[PDB]
RNA sequence: GGCCCUUGCGGUGCUCCUGGAGCGCUCCGGGUUGCAGGUGCCCGAGGCCGA
């Protein structure tokens, strides 16, 4: 029950406004959409599979 | 010195012949023992002579004996820390991919 | 300044300024000009006193007896003798603060401790053992004056990490020990 | 060494 | 080998107390005080001029 | 109260041939410390002397540095 | 190499065709030396000289710029180099090894060793130990030899690996012995014992070295670049060097009295 | 543009080859070192000032 320390990194600027995220049948991807048009997607490494 | 101190507290396998027998060497003439002389005298030592003052120049070289000389994972070389087949907390691995709509660029929400 | 800095690496304790003059004087139990008016005779009769209390609470201190609080001990000063003499010290003083780290809080142990500074320097000789001796009592006020007893102020020093509680006189805390 | 020059 | 050097006990030769007076060991040889008759000619002289 | 130094080899040793890494281990720790080995080679060769009085040195370089040293205490 | 009238060490490394030096204090060049035709294949020093190998041909250093020695006579590649005061050991490919006196350049001694049976992969000469040579094979067998009398004294049946390495400890009688299989093993030659075993599972122990400043330290090389710090008085592994090299160790040694 | 335990942000402690300026070392060799004429150098403060 404790939150992960190193995801949002607020230097880079990319994220804005989040409405959706969805993650992988396997936990593989993570997906995320913002107000802007972009879907963005990122991998967890300890998960190997989609 | 000594009395202030006391206060306060098998057979060689091999032998070599040529080094049994009694024959007496030049340390004169030869560089590498002309170095190695204590007196005048010594100009020409037997067998026995050379190997007790070559000994005494290792040892005077190593800076004496080793205290040595006379179930466990290090007594090899391995790893200790692996990792763990739940998710790890507090530090998550990531690393950003391509966009999920990089082929269809749109501006709006 | 490298021969500034030539010489600072080249000092050693036995060359100790504070050896040749009696302006300033290290003592864990007086100010320093109050301890530079105490003779050799009044430090060993504290030293002694605090060992003959010592040996009541506990026997196995009789065998310090005999090279650390005798005549011998009071004539003796490590200068003059060979490095043979002066590791068989360090062995001696090393064991008789084992034997000592106990019972560090009781005045009689001060006293003790108090009597091999003045005669031995431990301070200079044997910094390693006495902080051994005095670590696990860190938070008490005895251990920022055993600190304050000691020159740490070179930054490339081993306990240099030690010299705000010498700076500031208060005892370390326990999480920068961690 | 000890051994001779030549032969 | 047999080696000495002369080595000081310095609580011979320094004093042990503020409050005790500094130690002077004295040497009578008359290497250590050359000029004998020149020495003693000046402070005679500046005897008579005093 | 003192007497002088002394040095002899012994079973026919040489003195000669005696350096000073064997006479620092075999003496007190209180004349090991005055033998010491000073390195400035960016100046030039120095001139030493000696006070009346042993305690203090001071020497001087050929390209112009000038020090004074209480040698007994390493103090500048 | 420490050198005479320059109370200073010098340490060679092979370039190519030709051979760099430069002293330890500050790695700063002191010589290069004189190209020759084919690339250098075994390297040795002894103070005074230096000796390369290539070919079937080596030749002698002198300043360490220009040859003044050279020596023929061999009909297989040089592996192995060990000067011997003033006399050169030469091991070749096929299996002779010849003692070659360096000044008048001619042929002292000549011995041949079966390839089937005894294959030389390890030359060294024991300290204090007047004309005697220690030879280890890749089967794993090991023979002390005395040129002067040309003579076996002893075989040690050894271990089934095969030597890799051989170091003289900092003691009289005792060698330290590397193995294929990442064991190094120091050894007593006089009375046959082993005092202590190591292990390294990095593949075969390219070269070993040991602390001689009062710190009973031991180095062994492995072929991926790491290095592991052994204890001698504990029997125990102190640290290991991790990634040293990106490339395989060619060489490592402790300096004399030196951390 | 790329960065994903980050920063339009800042600091430290060691290493980094003297032009002349660490010379002299493969071998050979080092042993019997076999009163011309000089006399130097140093010694000036006054403001077409600024504050």
């Amino acid at each position: 029950c404790t939150v992960f320390s190193n995801f949002p990194v607020i230097k880079n600027k990319n994220i804005s406004h989040v409405h959706t995220m969805d993650f992988s049948p396997r936990s593989g991807y993570f997906a995320l959409g913002n107000e802007k048009g972009k879907a963005l997607m990122y991998r967890l490494h300890h998960y190997s599979d989609f | 010195e000594d009395a202030l101190l006391r206060r306060l507290r098998k057979k060689p396998v091999w032998v070599d012949e040529e080094d049994e027998d009694e024959e007496m060497v030049d340390m004169m003439n030869n560089r590498f023992r002309k170095d190695m002389m204590k007196n005048a005298s010594e100009s020409k030592l037997s067998k026995d002579n050379l190997k007790k003052r070559l000994k005494e120049e290792f040892q005077h070289a190593m800076g004496g004996v080793p205290a040595w000389a006379e179930d466990d994972l290090l007594q090899r070389t391995g790893n200790f820390i692996s990792t763990s087949t739940s998710l790890p907390r507090g530090i998550l691995k990531m690393k950003n991919c391509q966009h999920a709509n990089a082929e269809r660029p749109t501006v709006a929400r | 300044t490298s021969l500034a800095q030539q010489l600072q690496r080249l000092a050693l304790p036995q060359s100790d300024a504070s050896l040749l003059s009696r302006d300033e004087v290290a003592s864990l139990l007086f100010d320093p000009k109050e301890a530079a008016t105490i003779d050799r005779d009044t430090a060993f009769a504290i030293g002694c006193t605090g060992l003959e209390e010592l040996l009541g609470i506990d026997p196995s201190f009789e065998q310090f007896e005999a090279p650390l609080f005798s005549q011998l001990a009071k004539t003796l000063e490590r200068s003059v003798q060979t490095k043979a003499v002066n590791k068989q010290l360090d062995e001696n003083i090393s064991l008789f603060l084992i034997h000592l780290s106990p019972y560090f809080l009781l005045k009689p142990a001060q006293k003790c401790l108090e009597w091999l500074i003045h005669r031995f320097h431990i301070h200079l000789y044997n910094q390693d053992s006495l902080i051994a001796c005095v670590l696990p009592y860190h938070e008490t006020r005895i251990f920022v004056r055993v600190i304050q007893l000691l020159k740490i102020n070179n930054s490339k020093h081993r306990w240099f990490w030690l010299l705000p509680v010498k700076q500031s006189g208060v005892p370390l805390a326990k999480g920068t020990l961690i | 060494s000890t051994l001779p020059t030549c032969s | 080998m047999k080696v000495k050097m002369l080595s000081r006990n310095p609580d011979n030769y320094v004093r042990e107390t503020k409050l005790d007076l500094q130690r002077v060991p004295r040497n009578y040889d008359p290497a250590l005080h050359p000029f004998e008759v020149p020495r003693e000619y000046i402070r005679a002289l500046n005897a008579t001029k005093l | 109260a003192e007497e002088p130094g002394f040095l002899e080899g012994e079973d026919g040793e040489d003195t000669a041939k005696i350096c000073q890494a064997d006479i620092v281990e075999a003496v007190d720790i209180a004349s090991a410390a005055k033998h010491f080995d000073l390195n400035l080679r960016q100046f030039g060769p120095y001139r030493l002397n000696y006070s009346r009085t042993g305690r203090h040195l001071a020497f001087g370089g050929r390209r112009g540095h000038v020090a004074a040293l209480d040698w007994v205490t390493k103090k500048l | 190499r420490f050198s005479a009238l320059k109370r200073r060490f010098y340490v060679t490394t092979c370039v190519g065709k030709s051979f760099h030096t430069y002293d330890v204090q500050k790695l700063s060049l002191v010589a290069v030396s004189n190209s020759v035709p084919q690339d250098i294949c075994c390297m040795a020093a002894d103070g005074r000289l230096v000796f390369a190998a290539y070919g079937n041909v080596f030749s002698a250093f002198a300043r360490n710029k220009e040859i003044v020695h050279t020596f023929k006579g061999h009909k297989a590649e040089i592996h192995f180099l060990q000067p011997f005061g003033d006399h050169i050991i030469s091991v070749d490919t096929d299996g002779i090894l010849i003692i070659w006196h360096i000044y008048s350049e001619e042929e002292y001694l000549q011995l041949t060793f079966d390839k089937s049976v005894f294959k030389i992969s390890a030359i060294l000469h024991p300290s204090t130990y007047l004309n005697k040579i220690l030879l280890g094979s890749e089967q794993g067998s090991l023979q002390l030899w005395n040129v002067k009398s040309n003579k076996l004294l002893y075989t040690f049946p050894g271990w089934k690996v095969g030597v890799t390495a051989l170091q003289q400890a900092p003691a009289v009688d005792v060698v330290a012995i590397g193995l294929m299989s990442g064991q190094v093993i120091i050894h007593n030659i006089k009375f046959n014992e082993t005092l202590m075993k190591f292990r390294q599972d990095w593949g075969p122990i390219t070269s070993i070295s040991f602390r001689t400043d009062g710190h009973p330290v031991m180095a062994a090389g492995s072929p991926c670049g790491h290095i592991g710090l052994w204890d001698l008085e504990d029997k125990k592994l102190i640290n290991q060097m991790r990634n040293a090299h990106s490339t395989a160790i060619a060489g490592l040694t402790f300096l004399h009295r030196e951390p």
